[PDB]
């Protein structure tokens, strides 16, 4: 009468990035219904962050060379795409890398602290040759979706900005590889059954367990207006703590206590707000004042 | 064989003197019987089904 | 029917007796999956004796190891047929043409 | 005169057609040949040769 | 009477039990080569296209 | 025969046709790229090989 | 109870153009680059296979013992009749097994209308050819059994479900369950006021009549929701 669900869920993690998932009992072609649909999801349509714009001093046109740099401009654009970026709550963050002297200048040499988390601090970016070398740049990261090529951005430039903006393809996804197998499934009743084998590799933005989850949940949000036969949240609670306009001391308190959006500050009682480092009464009265001023409270659920 | 001879006086002998040689449909093939035929020897009692 | 054919396939089905072809042509009086009867309708046998012909169209018997040879009526009752066209069709033939 | 019959049949004059996979629904990069080949099933079939 | 408990046991008796195959004109030593069996629900015998 | 013509298609550079020198690291980009529409095989583009 | 993140654009159902009782054009306007190619092929596979349907499974005929015989005054032999019953366009109201009787006598074709009609069973093609009686005294009577299933379930599959099916007059006939023959889909970038990058998934569809496009898309899409359900958690 009705359909069957997958039962044997085996997840072998080749690493915290590379993993294979196998789900034995599946009906005919559903091995390919899901496997190719989940492929077209993760390969293109996913959350995540990557480098989209670069601004380095002195290098403007034709991708000219910077003195005392082992790799030319293109080989720098390369390593920048591969930056494992997981942002707190920001949809645009400008970072600056200032470093000098001989040796590799990795991603730990960027201005950290604190809304952006790099998962690869030993990511090789550049190598300077002579002692009197120094490189500086403003890198513009954006939170997007897909893989935006440099061709599509310049072709249809409705309104762009001056030189120093070097266009790099947006690795707007955590997924580095997605493939699926077919592997006829032996179930003691019918022979013509499928078992889906999903081989997935990703960067540090997200693990495979949640990447597959978030990908299939994204697919279930589709077709929601079609099922035969919970909402809803608030729009302001979705905003970062920067919109409350408080002091810099109370901003780092929420930055360090893992309070990303106000939807988490508004639901932490003052009992826990007294156990936050460097949060006395000047940093707690400031919290409840800018909170009571926007018709909201503290310690809700 | 005495083990067989014991097994029959255990479960009721009924030790038949007639073998089996029925025409069995060969293993692997299967269908519906669409017609039968019998050519009884000249001068033998034509069977019920015959 | 074989869509791309050669034109010969008519004279192959009808020359081998696998198909039942009309002996002399008239108008079909009665068809059936069992047999076919035809009224000769014009200049039948020299004496005026029983115009109709009857064709029996063997059905569902085994062939030489082991295919199935049967015949089917391909003409509807009350249809005028002339001498020498397919009345019944056999294995792998489609109204005159051979179809393997 | 074969291509002349693909016309009047409102069909490509090449006997080539763009097919999609059905596995992925993606397009096959080259336009393949599609047509009607009269085929027959032979003897020599399994259920006898096994 | 193929009682579906036999099938699972057949899977166990062929597990790491090879089965050698062989083509008609056995010209050279490679004309017989052993394989591990994978039970297939057909009446045809399936072959790796590289051998 | 069958698998070889396939690997001969996975090679065989083509005049610039959905292909520029958009590099990445490493082999993994071509698989993220080629599916879909970005942009084609035989595209004449450098990448970092280890 | 947080959070985490989200984005835009769920799809919705728009004009469902019926060209006939078999051909239909469903369209989904609010779609991405994107999902118009992702859902089109992922909907086609589920529509073309995994849809419920009703087809004839067993046919007892009076005076007919095996499916290789004939009957007097019938232009077609028994197998031909059994193959005309595979193509019965039956829609059942509220059962999984309905025994439809058919009696008809006299010279002339025996169309689907000549069945003993039932309130639960609508016949999509009453003009269907089943027989050809040629003798004035030819008379035929049969007890057709329509069942509800999915997946072509041929006769050879269901001899293990015999369970003492002794009746010899009962001819078993193959199921051809799913009522979907062809499924096409087009992308056809859509004319939304803003968000210039939006496409409308246009599904053309040719069926046998025994299912309407609305519930066909919904039963199919719901299967995916049930299938993807095991993907969220692991």
């Amino acid at each position: 009468t009705e359909f069957l669900k997958p039962r044997l869920v085996d997840i072998e993690q080749v690493s915290s990035t590379h993993a294979k998932v196998t789900l034995e009992p599946l009906e005919r072609g559903f091995g390919h219904t899901l496997g190719n649909a989940l492929r077209r999801i993760l390969l293109s349509s996913m959350p995540g962050c990557a480098v989209t714009e670069v601004e380095i001093d002195g290098v403007l046109h034709e991708y000219s060379t910077k003195e005392g740099v082992q790799e030319d401009i293109l080989e720098i654009l390369l390593n920048l795409k591969g930056l494992a970026v997981r942002v707190q709550g920001k949809d645009e963050v400008i970072l600056t890398l200032n470093k000098s002297g001989i040796g590799p200048v990795t991603a730990a040499d960027i201005t950290h602290d604190g809304d952006v988390e790099i998962v690869k601090p030993q990511h090789v970016i550049c190598h300077l040759t002579d002692e009197n070398a120094s490189i500086s740049m403003r890198i513009k990261v954006q939170r997007g979706r897909g893989y935006v090529p440099a061709s599509t951005r310049i072709h249809s430039e409705e309104d762009e900005r001056p030189i120093g903006r070097l266009l790099v393809d947006a690795c707007y996804s955590p997924v580095e590889r997605i493939a699926y197998n077919v592997e006829a499934a032996r179930v003691e009743q019918r022979t013509d059954l499928d078992k889906l084998v999903i081989e997935m590799e990703t960067n540090g933005t997200i693990d495979p367990e949640e990447a597959i989850r978030r990908a299939a949940t994204i697919l279930a949000e589709q077709l929601e207006a079609f099922v035969d036969l919970k909402p809803e949240f608030d729009p302001i609670l979705l905003r970062p703590v920067d919109d409350l306009e408080l002091t810099v001391r109370s901003a780092n308190c929420l930055k360090a206590e893992a309070i990303h959006y106000i939807g988490d500050l508004v639901q932490r009682t003052e009992v826990e707000l007294l156990k936050t480092p460097n949060l006395g009464k000047k940093s707690l009265t400031e919290i409840k004042d800018v909170l009571a001023s926007r018709g909201l409270s503290l310690g809700m659920r | 064989t005495p083990e067989e001879k014991l097994l029959r006086a255990i479960f009721g002998e009924k030790a038949s003197d007639v073998k089996d040689s029925s025409l069995r449909v060969p293993n692997g093939v299967s269908g519906t019987v669409i017609d039968v035929q019998v050519f009884t020897r000249d001068g033998v009692e034509k069977d019920k089904r015959a | 029917k074989p869509l791309v054919g050669t034109g010969m396939e008519r004279a192959v089905a009808v020359d081998s007796g696998v198909t039942a072809v009309a002996k002399r042509g008239g108008v079909v009086q009665y068809v059936d999956a069992s047999r076919i009867v035809i009224k000769v309708n014009e200049d039948e046998m020299y004496p005026g004796e029983a115009g109709i012909d009857i064709y029996n169209l063997t059905k569902y018997t085994r062939s030489n190891q082991n295919t199935c040879i049967n015949q089917m009526p391909c003409v509807s009752l009350g249809e005028p047929v002339e001498r020498g066209d397919v009345l019944a069709d056999g294995p792998s033939t489609d109204l005159g043409e051979l179809a393997l | 005169e074969i291509k002349e019959l693909l016309k009047l049949g409102d069909l490509p004059t090449s006997g080539q057609i763009r097919l999609y996979d059905g596995r992925t629904g993606e397009q096959f990069e080259r336009p393949v040949t599609v047509g009607y080949m009269y085929m027959l099933k032979l003897n020599h079939l399994v259920d006898d040769k096994m | 009477r193929e009682e579906a408990v036999v099938w699972d046991i057949l899977d166990e008796v062929i597990r790491e039990h090879p089965v050698l195959l062989n083509r008609a004109p056995t010209l050279h030593r490679l004309g017989i080569q052993a394989f591990e069996p994978v039970l297939i629900e057909g009446k045809a015998i399936q072959l790796h296209p590289l051998v | 025969q069958d698998v070889v013509l396939g690997l001969y298609y996975m090679t065989r550079d083509c005049v610039n046709a959905k292909g520029e020198g958009m590099v990445l690291t490493g082999p993994k980009e071509a698989e993220r790229l080629y599916r879909s529409g970005l942009a084609s095989l035989h595209a004449r583009v450098k990448v970092r090989i280890t």
